[PDB]
This record gives structure tokens, sequence and C-alpha cells, in this order.
């Protein structure tokens, strides 16, 4: 397994459950317009390591 | 003071906020477009439900609106989609 951490934009928005699977064919961040910021090259599994807020409930 | 209740929005859910509504916007004319039924009826029957705990009008307009037994069959059919739709 490798490593590596993609830094999701402001204006963007993630289409990923808490460390669910994720396919060689597939986008991940959705952002303002598709610019070469988030494709899918390997399987894997993405983790969110960093929420700037958090609502409990 | 109620006003001072509810708090600002960051740069960012000022953004994502937007985001569901123009989607919900689209939506709700993608159900019109199967469903048959017309965008100004479908965003009623929705907010019917995510305000309408009480807020279906008291009396419907005197019966211009429908508020009855109405929503729930309009709801139903939404609810009786195939998951895509």
């Amino acid at each position: 397994t490798e490593p590596k951490d993609y830094r999701v934009q402001p204006h963007m928005n993630v289409v990923v459950p808490e460390g669910a699977r994720v396919e060689a064919g597939d986008k991940i961040v959705a952002a303002i317009d598709p610019e070469e910021e988030v494709i899918a090259e390997a399987e894997g599994v993405v983790h969110l390591h960093e929420p700037a807020s958090i609502l409990v409930v | 003071h109620e006003i001072g209740q509810v708090p600002l929005l960051t740069l960012e859910e000022e953004v994502e906020l937007a985001r569901k509504v123009e989607e919900g916007m689209e939506a709700i004319k993608k159900l019109s477009e199967i469903t048959g039924l017309d965008p100004d009826l479908i965003r009623e029957v929705v907010r019917a439900k995510i305000l309408g705990s009480a807020r279906v009008r008291h009396i419907p307009g005197l019966k211009e609106t429908l508020d009855p037994k109405t929503v729930e069959e309009i709801d139903q059919k939404l609810k009786s989609l195939p998951k895509e739709h």
C-alpha cells in the first residue's frame, strides 16, 4: 500500500463514505469545474483526516 | 435577539449549503420529468414534509390548495420510485 494525501479545496466536496471502497475508474472529490485535481489512479481506501468542524448530535 | 441565535456561515459552509439547493431544484425537475407531475407541485409536496409537521395549511386555501389525505399519496408515489429515480 502507498499513501498520498490530496488537498480538498474550500469550493469542493467529497463523495466517499467513512473509509469505503474506491475503484480505478472513479472520482473522489468533486470540484468547481473538472480540473486535474481528483481522479482515482489505483485501488485502495480513502481516509478522512481533517474536518474543518465537527457536528455532535 | 431571536436573530442573534443563528450564527454566521463559513466561506465554505455558505458554499456547501447552496450546492444542495441547486441540485434539489434540479432533482425537483428530474422528478417532475419522470413522475409527469408539475415542478410547482412536487416542490409543495416536498416542503409539506420538511416543514409540514403542521405547516400543511390549516384550511387548504379554502380548497384552492389540497392538504388532506392527498399529500401522502403524492409522497407515496415518490417513495414508490425505483432506486435510481
